[PDB]
């Protein structure tokens, strides 16, 4: 076939676009020994999907008169293989000037002419913090499909950052409220012993001593034997029946697969995103014993043309008429068999959306009227970036904003797992757009009377009782009747101390007698 | 001006001058006295005809003082001579305008760079950057340490507190990825060797330029709160300096006293806090740091943009004083960082005592044979291990507030390669009667008298009698009571059976 040479469109403004269209080896991993580039030939599925998205989010804006009237908008892709390494050498290339193969050093780049005027940023968050850092100080404008972490909201380090996808925080948010809302306040948090688990237990602590929840036990799972089970052991000597699962698909399989080989108990599960859409991890056959599992899944609409559009265009990239119109080998040796798995996957829609949003912001800077654009200079990147700060645009038909943090304003489902005997199907029970409504009595419980699981802890004593401070951060106490024969000694002290050979006292007393 | 000194080869140099243009921040010692310090070096390795024949070594300077500014200098140091920078599939025989970059200290800083830097696989040497992610050679290949890890300082803690027997710590670390991630570190190391963490918090962000807010100031309040109603006396602080003074005042306002203090490497040797008079009042304050090696005759040479510094000079000639009576400790990591890359390079051009045949250095070349130093300086080995790091010895120091006297008193030193603590001298504890202080959940129990546990810490327990026909065989259990045999009585708390009808 002929697919890697349509990776590239001349046009009078250009996009770069990164994406994994290859996967690195992994039994591989070649170690360096001089400083050449590194080359993937493992071919994955939906990051050329991403691609074709991209490419079909152009084409639209090329169709369509009333956005950047007249002129031909161009992209250029290019194969992150996941490796910042890799990443590199591309984002380097979006700087130099056109025609040349050079990127003078200057000690300011206000005055600089790159060759692209956006990048349609990486997946993977780690990429997207490594190529930020990068891109913001030339001010060229980044973003975003896949990266989540909140750490890229920060403006302090990531000025001219933005994505199409909520960050964490939202979907920790929205938990918060579910612990609250529920009534719970004893929980345990595991997030994976990855910076996507680590940072997200970072933000929930912060956010649940807002809220009273507080944390029996804040504990990371490994991605790939006995760190598992001390975690899950120090889980289950906690009196805790809600645990948050902030993991990664991997980590996550293995708790499961553990817990089911453990005989673990069940409990309340809170669901990352990334393992919630768990066709991997609902597949092993223990699963229905470990509990009801919960979690927010995004909301938003599907790009339904989308795999039609696929079948066309790898129609003709076969027909070698279209080949009389680069940068991958193995991209053109796909076909239907390869790619036809991940053609409803939501990403699509994220990627469309970034295309559209630069295009908007275009079309604003250059301020072109309806009938065709007024003449002009040639529009340079920190000149789209005042315009993009505070965007509205439709996409779809679906309005979207950016706000200065750089994030969308997206709304989440309460998703719960139903259980047809063996197969484990998703169902809704609610939703969240910065408050939270649920319905309540359409949950189903694995309790044997069907009502809803306690966790909670007396964050105050009452009569002088015995007082333990319990919680990872000393913020729940546990409360104990001193028996009859004993007395509270001081109302502060851990422990009760006994009367005399001719005394007595009665229950919680805080005196001895006779 | 200081910045800039040509030669035949050039070393590039990144040091945070000012805190967090740079100089819109703080200036801070420590920083001016490391870039002074590359200086001596390098007027050492210049001087030195033996070292390299035939050959001006020179260096470029540039300041970064926080995340702020880092692309800057590395795009400056990997032109081609002339601002120009080709994109190649491959570097082999590409000429940078340095071949080795002695690079930040800072952890987020030092991977910016060492993220860049790996394309080209031009060597860098990082002074006192701790994080032990920087062990990770396929992520980061092109990176070496002169300092222990991360993993080291904590294991000294471990040992310390397993030497004078203290189960029982509060643990405090700030907002941020330095305290984050050794908070993590020491719930790692604590909980196999015996030792239970009684609280984890997070310190609130904040600067002594800035005004406290309600808000800030009400959760300082409940962690001192905390602290004062809580069994636990050893905290453990893992914070840049500057969130500390604002704490310690609210500390000393609320009377608190009796703890032991260990001070992380970041703020361990800090003149400014130890300026302050009142601390004498919060108990020992102890802090781990690489140890002090002294410098030979180094004392007396330090008395196109972010390559400058108004304010060094002036606010240097104070806190000179308190350098003067420090051990050095920062400086000697430098040290060695330019002395490896000087042995590195006369050894790369196979260079005699008498000439070098002088070859385009491809700093790929210069890291291959970094690799491979092994020598003597000041009477220390340095040599690298596979991960990167130089075996420097750390120390265990306490902090002493007789004016004029050595302000940090060396109180135990830990070898790495052995990875134990010794020759522990004497602590002066705060404590009445100068006993060492005493910290554990709950009171070693009675004989005959097993042990009942109070929650998840196995560090908690009550105590509780054998009763009548039952008693306890400490040499194989002590949470149960044992029964006595099918004619055998027993008198309560004891620990062996009678015979009795
Ligand atoms: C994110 O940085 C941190 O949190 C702290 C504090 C810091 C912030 C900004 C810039 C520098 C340091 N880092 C450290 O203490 C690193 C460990 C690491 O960061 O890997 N060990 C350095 C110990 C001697 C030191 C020399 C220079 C100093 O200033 C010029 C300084 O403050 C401390």
């Amino acid at each position: 076939l002929c697919l890697s040479q349509q990776l590239r469109m001349k046009g009078d403004y250009v996009l770069g676009g990164l994406f994994p269209l290859g996967e690195a080896e992994e039994a591989g991993l070649r170690s360096r020994t001089r400083p050449s580039s590194p080359v993937c030939t493992r071919f994955s599925s939906n990051g050329l999907l991403w691609a074709l998205a991209m490419k079909m989010a152009v084409e639209e804006i090329n169709n369509k008169s009333d956005l950047l009237p007249g002129l031909r908008l161009g992209y250029d892709l290019f194969d992150t293989c996941s490796e910042p390494v890799v990443a590199m050498k591309p984002s380097l290339m979006f700087l130099a000037k056109a025609g040349s193969r050079d990127i003078a050093a200057y000690c300011n780049y206000t005055q600089y002419q790159p060759r692209v005027l956006a990048v349609i940023g990486p997946h993977s968050s780690e990429l997207a913090m490594v190529t930020g850092k990068f891109f913001s100080f030339f001010l060229m404008p980044q973003v975003s499909y896949g990266a989540s972490m909140e750490l890229l909201s920060a403006r302090e380090t990531f000025p001219s950052f933005f994505r199409t996808v909520p960050s964490d925080r939202v979907q920790l948010t929205a938990a918060a409220e579910l612990l609250q809302e529920f009534g719970w306040n004893w929980v345990a948090a595991l997030g994976s012993d990855d910076e996507y688990g680590r940072q997200g237990l970072s933000i929930f602590s912060a956010l649940a001593a807002a809220r009273g929840i507080c944390i029996a036990h804040e504990g990371l799972v490994p991605l790939p034997l006995g760190k598992v089970q001390d975690v899950l052991h120090q889980v289950n000597q906690s009196s805790v029946q809600v645990v948050l699962l902030f993991a990664s698909v991997h980590a996550a399989h293995a708790l499961f697969n553990y817990s089911i080989s453990s005989r673990l108990s069940p409990k309340v599960w809170v669901a990352s995103e990334a393992w919630l859409t768990s066709d991997l991890v609902m597949g092993l056959p223990g699963m229905a014993q470990m509990g009801t599992v919960l979690g927010f899944l995004q909301r938003g609409a599907q790009l339904h043309e989308f795999p039609q559009y696929v079948k066309t265009h790898l129609a003709l990239a076969t027909d070698p008429a279209f080949c009389s119109a680069q940068r991958c080998p193995q991209c053109d040796c796909i076909t239907l068999q390869n790619v036809s798995a991940g053609l409803n996957h939501h990403q699509t829609f994220s990627v469309y959306a970034a295309v559209y949003s630069v295009a908007q912001a275009l079309h604003n800077t250059l301020q072109c009227n309806a009938s065709g654009c007024p003449a002009q200079d040639p529009v340079k990147p920190w000149q789209l970036l005042e315009n993009m700060y505070n965007l509205t645009f439709h996409v779809g038909g679906l309005p979207l904003r950016f706000d200065s943090s750089g994030n969308v304003d997206m709304e989440y489902d309460l998703k719960l797992w139903v259980w047809q005997g063996s197969v484990p199907r998703l169902h809704d029970v609610g939703r969240f757009n910065g408050s939270l409504r649920t319905e309540r009595l359409k949950i189903r419980w694995h309790t044997s009377d069907n009502q809803k699981p306690v966790s909670r802890c007396s964050r105050q004593c009452q009569e002088g009782q015995v007082r333990r401070v319990k919680g990872f951060h000393s913020c729940c106490y546990d409360c104990v009747d001193c028996e009859a024969g004993s007395y509270r000694q001081n109302p502060d002290d851990i422990a009760c101390t006994f009367c005399g050979q001719d005394e007595w006292s009665p229950e919680r007393s805080t005196r001895c007698f006779r | 001006s200081d910045f800039y000194l040509p030669g035949d080869y050039l070393l590039g140099g990144l040091f945070s001058l000012h805190a967090n243009m740079c100089k819109e921040y703080e200036v801070k010692v420590i920083g001016y006295n490391l870039m002074q310090a590359m200086r001596f070096a390098v007027e050492e390795i210049n001087n030195d005809s033996s070292l390299l024949p035939g050959v001006l070594l020179g260096y470029e300077i540039v300041d970064v003082c926080y995340i702020s500014n880092n692309v800057q200098p590395v795009l400056y140091f990997l032109a081609h001579e002339d601002n120009l920078l080709p994109i190649q599939e491959d570097y082999s025989n590409y000429s940078s305008r340095v071949v080795a970059v002695i690079g930040p200290d800072n952890s987020e800083s030092v991977m910016t760079v060492a993220n860049f830097l790996s394309l080209f696989l031009l060597p860098q040497i990082t002074y006192s950057a701790i994080s032990d992610e920087l062990r990770d050679k396929v992520r980061f290949p092109a990176l070496l340490r002169t300092t222990p890890s991360a993993d080291h300082h904590i294991e000294a803690m471990v040992q310390l507190m397993l030497h004078f027997r203290w189960n029982w710590i509060i643990v405090l670390v700030s907002n941020d990825t330095y305290g984050r991630d050794n908070g993590q570190l020491l719930g790692e190391r604590v909980a196999r060797r015996g030792i239970c963490i009684a609280f984890q918090e997070t310190l609130p962000t904040l600067q002594p330029n800035q005004n406290m807010t309600s808000e800030e100031r009400q959760r300082l309040v409940t962690i001192v709160d905390k602290l004062q109603q809580s069994t636990a006396r050893v905290v453990v602080v893992f914070s840049p300096d500057l969130t500390l003074y604002h704490f310690f005042n609210e500390v000393l306002r609320q009377n608190f006293t009796g703890a032991v203090w260990i001070a992380s490497e970041s703020w361990a040797i800090d003149p400014v806090l130890h300026n302050l008079t009142e601390l004498r009042h919060l108990g020992t304050f102890l802090g781990i740091t690489i140890q002090s090696v002294p410098i030979p005759g180094f004392s007396e040479f330090r008395e196109t943009c972010n390559q400058e510094c108004d304010n060094c000079l002036n606010a240097t000639l104070s806190f000179n004083t308190i350098l003067r009576l420090s051990g050095e400790r920062v400086v000697y990591s430098v040290y060695s960082a330019v002395y490896a890359v000087a042995h590195a390079l006369h050894s790369l051009l196979g260079c005699d005592k008498s000439t070098c045949t002088k070859r385009v250095v491809y700093p790929w070349q210069l890291l291959e044979e970094i690799w491979k130093v092994n020598f003597t300086l000041l009477d220390h080995q340095i040599f690298f291990d596979p991960q990167g790091d130089v075996a420097l010895h750390l120390e265990i120091v306490q902090w002493q507030w007789d004016r004029s006297q050595n302000p940090f008193q060396s109180v135990a030193s830990y070898y790495p390669l052995q990875r134990q603590l010794k020759n522990i001298q004497d602590i002066s504890w705060h404590t009445i009667n100068n006993t060492i202080p005493m910290s554990m959940c709950s009171k070693r129990c009675q004989s005959g008298q097993k042990k009942k546990p109070v929650g998840i810490h196995v560090c908690c327990f009550e105590c509780i009698d054998c009763l009548p026909g039952t008693f306890l065989n400490h040499t194989e259990d002590e949470y149960e009571c044992q029964a006595c045999p099918n004619n055998e009585w027993s008198y309560q708390s004891e620990t062996s059976c009678f015979k009795r009808q």
